[PDB]
């Protein structure tokens, strides 16, 4: 939780679904709550869910199985599905355990009479294994997509993915809390920061920009060290990012989230 | 083998201290506390990563009963006689305690029951759960038996098996630190030369194994040799008054029989670095494309273009330190745009051979395939070479049929191919080391979650050059090749190139000289150089190709 | 003589199913 | 076997000389400095080009104990007879070290023990590696033991077995000095054998003996003369094919000749002329024309007198309905030209290949079109492969793909208007045996591909009635 900056509302309820039930299973039993969560995070791309479903995986200190996107589709018939199976098989059997699926629109898509027959029965398989006959008790499901409308009308349904996060862009508050976070961590001092992150030139920055532009901040360090060495050694020292640099870094680093909507909705 | 053979490895040499060595030589302290100590080690990595060597030199240093035991050499013909073996081997290290099994490449017989599905493949497992029992329960509690394993495909033991070795050492490829060391080790019972510094060595093999490193002391022992080769060849040319390499071997066959000595040599830091590039690791035997002879000699201007290229990619590679103190990730993505021609390609093969990693290049939709998830397995097969041989640059070229937008209706099968490169660029998986070069003449047409940071976000614009510019790039292409300068000037500010690309001006190049054959031939039928007046005649013939640029500009 | 039982090899060679991808 | 039995391999005679010979002769020097120099060497390329013989050659030339072992040789019936036949070629070497073991088509034994399911194929694997282990280690330092091997797919060989192959050797298709050799290293205990390399691109070192076989018993039918080898190169194909059309065969069409005189056919017999000029041949040429304007036979008459071989395609032929397969193909076509350097690709019909990339073209006609794109880079230069397009639709196409370094200029091949349609119908004639003038009032009755038609339909009404002159006129009505 120390990488990520802001998402308080993001973080408290990936507590309340994932990181309470698992830590103190007894008290989330006596009100009732089944040990299992299907969590479906959503948003434009860069604004941190993949980093927010990291720190689920490494707080709550129970297994981990991270699927990259169509990770399990194979090109024989029964083979695809049999991964999904045994992909719960290996989380029952190890409880508790998080499942991640990562850009989960490409392993669930919208079941439709133009959608293929073979990933059609992923889909299937997968509606099966969240809820169905057999239970899947101590397995959490977390899910991360920038198009959740192309997920199966099914899958989003509680018992499979029951509540979905949307991760969107931080505002000009969050933005503040963002740079600092990956600034401490990759290391000016605050009130520096809370300029640059404060700026109308950085309106529309994701985490990925804000990420971005202290990259482009230290190239510009760089750039400052390497001109300045060589007129002190040939004529007649310590790289370190100073507000001058920020200042380059502002004027070149451009928002990459051009149509927040397309994503909002 | 000894200790001193196996180096680079010292977190496993920590490990192994109290998981072997201890049971083995320290029976007295488990008798005394009544403590069966009887431990089960499976080591596995990477082909070529000293397992074996790992295992021959614990064996000789800890001084008790060894069993080396290869998977094959059990198998025998008749029924019951493949199974005996395996008892013999346990058996007699009980006899033997305290003592050592080594199963090498124990996948070869514990395979998983369930696929491999056969009678006597069946009972060889089931007879080696059987052994590895009867070792933690016959030995006399006062010595213990250690049963060390290793194979490069622990995922095809089967699950019986595997468990019942409580530690998994995994031996990776290793990092310059080791890499070091093993040259150090290779490099110890041989004669060097001072000059040899092996922290240049070790920077010089990204992605070699204990095994490639062993080539590369092989080669260079040969090349201190070859002095004493060419030299024994001239003695064979005094005697004797069809193609230069049969004439070696017919001197050195007429001879054979006679006996010489060669002199004692000093390998020298010069023939190591010739070594290196004959060895080609096991890594890039296969998926690796060959580092392009385009240099920035070849490329003319493009100052800018230069500029962020060198920051981006070709700083990170020759100075990881400078730039992790900044706090810079090993890891760029870099779109190069534009109109064609005007010399995309040609700037990203000049930084794939002036950084001296390793190349990987994707031509287009190269990558995928007919088949369910094939076309997706050969992106991440692709992330896993180039993560192996870190550092190393992938260039997309032509990217935008590889990774187009996730609208509404782009089906499935490209989609999912999107979403892979999505996971593969950031993900969750690390991909340091690796750097991505996209070049594409629509880039509207990539997906924008490609086009972020973490991925691709830099995007660097290759268009027409100006006035100014086509004279650098005129005279680069021409002393590429070979009027006098002058004139280079007047032929690249003339009005008649205007909107030229970097391929026309290549193109007027190659009609100028075209016109010179033609002046030859008619100067000949009544020393061919490019004059003036031979400019003049292709400044006419050619036009521009890129006949609307506002098409390109605005993306 | 003694008749002694051996171990041997087979063809077996099963033939499998394939998934394929078509256009638009 | 002997030396000179191998020839064209100059790079690898040389190589294996400080790789294969020194650490078996020159193992005196090893046991000074006490270093195991146990090599292993692996030769691949294509199928029939000395791979078998060239180790038998150094076998002999260097005077040491020689293992010929073929991978089929060691396989066996029961369990442990395939690995103990393995088994013992390696202790045997060991005995007799110094020793060169050469496993002939080892792929056959060391195939990717991923696929192989099968428990004896993957013991034989393990065998292998055991096997090489033990010479690395048990043997003594003033004996070395060299294992060779030799494969067609060195990919099919499991990376384990792969890497402990020190040196890989690609014995590629022949170049065209590289035939020279050849042929002057069979025919040497029996001409000017440039003009035989030039004729036969794409031949390698066994074809090139059969075109020795047959010259020698096409001899001995009545010492070989030049003119013999000429009928016996026709004889034995490889195993695309060079065009029997001349220039002879083509009516008119001078001015599009002088182009590709320069374009195409200067930089291929003359290539040295054309490198001091600074002349880098772009990917190819666009022809350009109707229909029936013999774009087809230009193309052929090119690659005729440029001694390349000839690969055509139809266009839509290769538009497959399934996801990389249209593209594979595209792919395909370039990886065989490129082992029958020089060639030449022609696309016919290629304005339905590689439309232009509009900002509505779905993605399957995207994907070919950069498909080429990547593959035109390749192409020319110093590949020897030459693309000509074909197309009446030349506006059609994407501007990427008309670009210079890629099929950038533009040539137009004229309609037959007046004078070149005499022309054409007397060259088709010429080929079928009335005088000329008769020829000529055919042709100037009032395309080019309608009057190669028309003179063998007008010879159908001659077989229903020897072609006269009456025999047009009947045929002018029903031909079109
Ligand atoms: N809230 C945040 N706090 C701190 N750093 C952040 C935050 N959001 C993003 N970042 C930084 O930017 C990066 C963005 O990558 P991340 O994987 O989080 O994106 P994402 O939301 O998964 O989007 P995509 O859909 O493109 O994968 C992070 O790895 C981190 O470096
Ligand atoms: N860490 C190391 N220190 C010294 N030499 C090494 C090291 N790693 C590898 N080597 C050398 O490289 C070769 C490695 O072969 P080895 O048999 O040890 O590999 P392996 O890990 O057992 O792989 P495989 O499963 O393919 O047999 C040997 O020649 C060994 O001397
Ligand atoms: N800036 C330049 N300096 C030198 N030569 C250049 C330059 N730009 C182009 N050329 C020449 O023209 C050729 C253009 O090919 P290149 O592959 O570089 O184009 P591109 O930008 O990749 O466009 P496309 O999208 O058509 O592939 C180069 O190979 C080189 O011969
Ligand atoms: N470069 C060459 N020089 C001389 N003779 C050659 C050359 N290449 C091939 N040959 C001859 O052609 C024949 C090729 O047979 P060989 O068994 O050597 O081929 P190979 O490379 O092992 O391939 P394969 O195993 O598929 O037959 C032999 O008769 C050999 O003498
Ligand atoms: N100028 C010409 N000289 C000789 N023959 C020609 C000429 N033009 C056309 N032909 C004949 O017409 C036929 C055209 O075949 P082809 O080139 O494959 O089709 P297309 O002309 O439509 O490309 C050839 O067989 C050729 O004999
Ligand atoms: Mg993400
Ligand atoms: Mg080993
Ligand atoms: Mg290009
Ligand atoms: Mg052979």
């Amino acid at each position: 939780w120390s990488h990520v900056g802001a998402l308080e509302d993001v973080r408290k309820k990936l507590e309340m679904s994932i990181i309470g039930p698992i830590k103190n299973p007894e008290l989330f039993t006596r009100v009732g709550i089944k040990p299992a969560a299907g969590i479906l995070l959503w948003g434009p791309p860069g604004c941190g869910k993949t980093l927010v479903a990291k720190a689920v995986a490494n707080e709550s200190k129970a297994n981990f199985i991270s699927i990259k996107g169509p990770e399990l589709l194979n090109k024989y018939v029964g083979e695809s599905e049999r991964a999904v199976r045994q992909l719960f098989s290996r989380a029952k059997s190890s409880a508790p355990c998080i499942l991640f699926f990562d850009q989960m629109d490409a392993l669930v898509p919208r079941r439709d009479d133009s959608l293929s027959d073979a990933s059609a029965r992923v889909v299937n398989t997968l509606l099966t294994e969240l809820d169905g006959v057999g239970d899947r008790s101590g397995i959490y499901v977390i899910g991360a997509t920038n198009r959740p409308d192309m997920i199966d009308e099914a899958i989003r349904r509680p018992g499979r993915l029951g509540t979905s996060i949307y991760v969107g862009l931080p505002s000009a508050e969050d933005r503040v809390k963002i740079l600092k976070t990956l600034y401490r961590n990759t290391v000016t001092t605050d009130a520096d920061l809370e300029k640059v992150a404060l700026d109308l030139r950085c309106t529309g920055f994701s985490g990925a920009d804000l990420g971005n532009l202290m990259q482009a901040a230290a190239q510009a360090c760089l750039e400052r060290v390497y001109t300045q060495r060589q007129q002190k050694r040939k004529e007649g020292i310590e790289p370190v990012i100073t507000m001058e640099d920020w200042e380059k870094a502002l004027n070149e680093v451009k928002p990459s989230v051009k149509d927040p909507e397309k994503y909002m909705h | 083998m000894s200790i001193l053979d196996i180096a680079g490895v010292d977190d496993t040499l920590q490990r192994l201290l109290k998981e072997v060595w201890f049971p083995l030589r320290g029976g007295e302290a488990c008798e005394k506390m009544g403590y069966r100590y009887d431990n089960g080690v499976l080591l596995h990595g990477p082909s070529g990563c000293g397992k074996t060597t790992l295992a021959h030199a614990i064996a000789g240093s800890i001084g008790v009963a060894f069993i080396p035991v290869s998977a094959p050499s059990v198998i025998g013909g008749t029924s019951g006689e493949s199974e005996k073996n395996i008892r013999d081997v346990f058996d007699e290290a009980i006899r033997l305690a305290p003592c050592l099994i080594f199963l090498d490449q124990i996948d070869a017989i514990a395979g998983r029951r369930e696929s491999a599905n056969k009678g006597m493949e069946s009972r060889i497992v089931a007879e080696i759960m059987n052994g590895m029992d009867r070792i933690r329960q016959n030995t006399p509690l006062g010595k213990n038996v250690v049963v060390l394993a290793a194979t490069n495909r622990p995922e095809f033991l089967d699950p019986a098996i595997r468990r019942r070795f409580s530690v998994e050492i995994d031996m990776g490829m290793p990092s310059e630190r080791a890499r070091e060391q093993i040259l150090r080790s290779l490099t110890r019972d041989l004669s060097l030369a001072d000059d040899i510094n092996f922290k240049e060595l070790a920077k010089m093999t990204p992605g070699y194994v204990g095994s490639d490193l062993q080539y590369v002391v092989k080669a260079a022992v040969s090349e201190s040799f070859q002095a004493n080769i060419d030299s024994l060849l001239a003695q064979a040319r005094a005697k004797h008054p069809v193609s230069q390499p049969q004439r070696d071997w017919l001197l050195l066959e007429a001879h054979r029989d006679e006996e010489v000595s060669w002199p004692s040599t000093k390998i020298t830091m010069e023939q190591f670095r010739k070594a290196v590039s004959l060895v080609q690791p096991a890594s890039k035997r296969e998926g690796f494309s060959t580092i392009p002879d385009t240099t920035w000699s070849h490329v003319g201007a493009l100052e800018d273009v230069r500029k962020k290229l060198e920051m981006s990619i070709i700083g990170p590679i020759k100075n990881p330190e400078l730039f992790t103190r900044v706090g810079i990730k090993p890891a760029a993505g870099i779109l190069l745009w534009g109109p064609p021609g005007c010399g995309k390609t040609l700037v990203a093969k000049a930084v794939a051979n002036e950084s001296k990693a390793n190349f990987i290049s994707i031509k287009g939709p190269e990558l995928l395939n007919k088949y369910v998830g094939e076309s997706e397995r050969a992106v991440r097969q692709l992330f896993s070479r180039a993560k192996s041989s870190a550092p190393c640059i992938l260039f997309f070229d032509q990217m935008d049929a590889l990774v187009p937008r996730r609208d509404d209706s782009l089906s499935d099968a490209s989609a999912r191919v999107v979403n892979t490169l999505l996971t593969e660029l950031d993900g969750v998986g690390d991909r340091s080391g690796i750097y991505v070069i996209g070049a594409t003449n629509r880039p509207d047409m990539i997906d924008e979650a490609i086009r972020r940071p973490g991925r691709l976000g830099t995007s660097i614009y290759v268009g027409l050059p100006s006035a100014e510019d086509r004279v650098k790039i005129l005279k680069t292409l021409y002393r590429n090749t070979v009027t006098t300068d002058a004139d280079l000037e007047k032929v690249a500010l003339d009005l008649r190139c205007t909107g030229f690309s970097g391929a026309d001006l290549g193109n007027l190049m190659q009609a100028a000289a075209q016109a010179c054959l033609e002046r030859v031939y008619t100067q000949r039928q009544q020393e061919p150089v490019i004059t003036m007046e031979d400019w003049e005649k292709a400044l006419n013939e050619v036009k521009p190709s890129v006949k609307d640029p506002e098409k390109y500009m605005h993306s | 003589l003694l008749l002694l039982l051996l171990l041997l090899l087979l063809l077996l060679l099963l033939l499998l199913l394939l998934l394929l991808l078509l256009l638009l």
